[PDB]
């Protein structure tokens, strides 16, 4: 067993910078190839750089030259990566990964990652919409109640009803960024359609980074 | 700078089936091509390394070789722990280059999606836009789309979509999606509606709604 | 044998004008495999031809399998051909037991980083740091430039896909030259007053075969009466001249 752990993520304005960093136990960097690689959600493995530790040589993509260092402290045993100049389009997840020699060998072992997220707004509450039920039913006899959670940052965002205490029938789509540089997603409970009238449905959007919560009464209406 | 492309997109297949999967560089990587699993979640794994050697801490059940310039991947047998995205990575010549991934997916049984529609609230309307909500909760297989229309039009240019995790036990996911109008554009249209299909599903699923409903 | 080389730099070696007990390692069970291409397993001693090579290499378990004659495979066509013009045997032994160790083994480097092929039984042995980009390395290592032949990991603690094995190399040729090589031959045993269908060196007839009171040159063989047939033998192995009646 070897590890890899990743750390320093946060959130970076666009047009700053971060630092990331990984230390690396079981073995020395010496001999080794350190790299960083990126995956923004929905795409796939995107490599970065990486630097040989024996060396001090580094290799970058195309794509992130001009923007991007990477480095690393032998004594530390450690990786590092310096992200300049960065975008929302940055977003991403960056691990650190270990190869042999200047390359020609497959990674073997990785780190599990950190997620950095570049926005005009380190912080921003969501706007919580309700949505009005159907009035008709599905398959199961079941409707359901839900809600918008609109412009918020940082992700992730946790959501769940009745202020937390609803869990049961809950479900949840995932955040995607949008062209305001903030996050946006869909939530509904389903139940048999009468405990609609029953029990409390309110829309609990928690964002434990910024300190806050939104809380949302949901209802049905004429239809 | 070399290039990947890899066949298929997508594979799905029962527990117990063979799996093949390709992947091609654009140049002459030798036999440094490595591949890897991706679970959701978590970083990949390397599964194969200098183009057919196995990893240690890898199933048995996992081979490949070479033919002509293209590089196979084979699962002899699938069991539930080999789903996961499978990827190529290039390290021969840099930068290293990793393809898009292959996403494979377990044999489950094929249903419709429960589909529930969300017209646009009073409180969302507030803001002088509209935004019509269709969720579709509990089905598969992966490869899904909303299809929306107004006044019976088709819509296209005006919508958004969301794509969950699949299940564990039933592989089953969910779709969201919704249709941006502006409040004065929601005003003019009458009849909205949400069709929804799947790759597996012979018969779509339809709902609607009249405007101001709900 | 007491040493192997790497794959890539294959040791060759060419038997001739002896006896070759080819099954040996088949009924000695001193290698954990024996699987033969075009030749049996056992009663291989009565193959005879020309020449025969023996060849000693250490490689990964995964990578026995793959080396026969006529096959493909990444360590068949890249490090070492092995052809189909001839026939001949696979043979290896689990090298936990002599070359594993923490850090790896370092007297084994197999070639990973190449331009082209090596050729049916082509040895080769170059350290020239190999371009795997754009421009010249002319010596030195560094991204897209690298050392052509390396050691591996080899531990006792690793699967047997990846462990080594000591791999022995049986190939059978046959040239337009007088046969050298061939397995022991077995006699039967001598019986001399009764008829008998006896065969001497190839030699053979139908009789009663006694102590002759011929005499011959150290030189001589056999003799012989009309139309060159044999009337007296001398045994191969003990020095007596035996009168065919
Ligand atoms: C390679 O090593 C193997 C070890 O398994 C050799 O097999 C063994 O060879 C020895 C020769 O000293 C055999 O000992 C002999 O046994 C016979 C009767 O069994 C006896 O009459 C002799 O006095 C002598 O002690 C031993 O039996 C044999 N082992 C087996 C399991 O067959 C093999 O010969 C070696 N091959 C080469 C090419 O050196
Ligand atoms: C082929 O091998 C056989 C062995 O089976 C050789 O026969 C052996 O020859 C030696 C040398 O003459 C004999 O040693 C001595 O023999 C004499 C008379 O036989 C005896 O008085 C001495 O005490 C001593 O033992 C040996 O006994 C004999 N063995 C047998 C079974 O006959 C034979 O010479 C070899 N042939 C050739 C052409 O090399």
């Amino acid at each position: 067993e070897v590890q890899l752990v990743e750390s320093g993520g946060g959130l970076v304005q666009p047009g700053g910078s971060l630092r990331l960093s990984c230390a690396a136990s079981g073995f020395d960097l010496g001999g080794y190839s350190m790299h960083w690689v990126r995956q923004a959600p929905g795409k796939g493995l995107e490599w970065v750089a990486g630097i040989y530790a024996s060396g001090g040589a580094t290799a970058y993509a195309d794509s992130v030259k001009g923007r991007f260092t990477i480095s690393a402290d032998t004594s530390k045993n450690t990786a590092y990566l310096q992200m300049n100049s960065l975008r929302a389009e940055d977003t991403a997840v960056y691990y650190c990964a270990r190869s042999y020699y200047y390359g020609g060998f497959g990674m073997d072992y990785w780190g599990q990652g950190t997620l950095v997220t570049v926005s005009s707004a380190s912080t921003k509450g969501p706007s919580v919409f309700p949505l009005a039920p159907s009035s008709k039913s599905t398959s199961g006899g079941t409707a359901a109640l839900g809600c918008l959670v609109k412009d918020y940052f940082p992700e992730p965002v946790t959501v769940s009803w009745n202020s937390g205490a609803l869990t049961s029938g809950v479900h949840t789509f995932p955040a995607v960024l949008q062209s305001s540089g903030l996050y946006s997603l869909s939530s509904v409970v389903t139940v048999p359609s009468s405990s609609l009238g029953t029990q409390t449905y309110i829309c609990n959007v928690n964002h434990k980074p910024s300190n806050t919560k939104v809380d949302k009464k949901v209802e049905p209406k004429s239809c | 700078d070399i290039q990947m492309t890899q066949s298929p997109s997508s594979l799905s297949a029962s527990v117990g089936d063979r799996v093949t999967i390709t992947c091609r560089a654009s140049q002459s990587v030798s036999s440094a091509v490595a591949w890897y699993q991706q679970k959701p979640g978590k970083a990949p794994k390397l599964l194969i390394y200098s183009a057919s050697d196995l990893y240690s801490g890898v199933p048995s059940r996992f081979s490949g070789s070479r033919s002509g310039t293209d590089f196979t991947l084979t699962i002899s047998s699938l069991q539930p722990e080999d789903f996961a995205t499978y990827y190529c990575q290039q390290s021969h010549t840099y930068p290293i280059t990793f393809g898009q991934g292959t996403k494979v997916e377990i044999k489950r049984t094929v249903a419709a999606p429960s589909v529930f529609i969300f017209p646009p609230s009073d409180e969302q309307l507030k803001s002088g836009t509209a935004s019509v909500v269709c969720l579709l909760n509990n089905f598969y297989p992966r490869e899904a789309k909303v299809q929306w229309k107004v006044d019976n039009a088709l819509q296209s240019g005006n919508s958004q979509e969301s794509v969950t995790e699949q299940d564990s036990k039933d592989s089953t996911y969910s779709l969201s999606s919704t249709l941006t109008l502006s409040k004065a554009d929601y005003e003019k249209h009458k009849v909205y509606a949400c069709e929804v299909t799947h790759q597996g599903l012979s018969s779509p699923v339809t709902k609607s709604f009249n405007r101001g409903e709900c | 044998a007491t040493r192997f080389a790497s794959v890539y730099a294959w040791n060759r070696k060419r038997i001739s004008n002896c006896v070759a007990d080819y099954s040996v390692l088949y009924n000695s069970a001193s290698f954990s495999t024996f699987k033969c291409y075009g030749v049996s397993p056992t009663k291989l001693n009565d193959l005879c031809f020309t020449n025969v090579y023996a060849d000693s290499f250490v490689i990964r378990g995964d990578e026995v399998r793959q080396i026969a004659p006529g096959q493909t495979g990444k360590i068949a066509d890249y490090n070492y051909k092995l052809p189909d013009d001839f026939t001949g045997c696979v043979i290896a032994w689990n090298s936990n037991n002599l070359d594993s160790k923490v850090g790896g083994n370092y007297n084994y480097l197999y070639r990973l980083f190449r331009k082209s092929n090596l050729k049916p039984f082509e040895r080769d042995i170059s350290t020239e740091i190999y371009q795997a980009g754009s421009t010249p390395c002319n010596g030195v290592e560094g991204f897209n430039c690298y050392f052509p032949l390396q050691s591996y990991g080899f531990q006792p603690t690793n699967g047997v896909g990846y462990q080594p094995y000591r791999v022995v190399v049986l190939s059978f040729e046959l040239l337009h030259a007088p046969a050298t090589v061939c397995g022991p031959k077995k006699s039967t045993n001598l019986v001399k007053n009764k008829c008998v269908n006896f065969n001497f060196n190839g030699l053979t007839g139908t009789g009663v075969l006694t102590e002759s009171n011929k005499k011959f040159l150290p030189f001589q063989q056999f003799g012989r009466d009309i139309a060159d047939t044999t009337d007296a033998v001398r045994d191969p192995q003990t020095l007596e001249i035996l009168d065919i009646t």
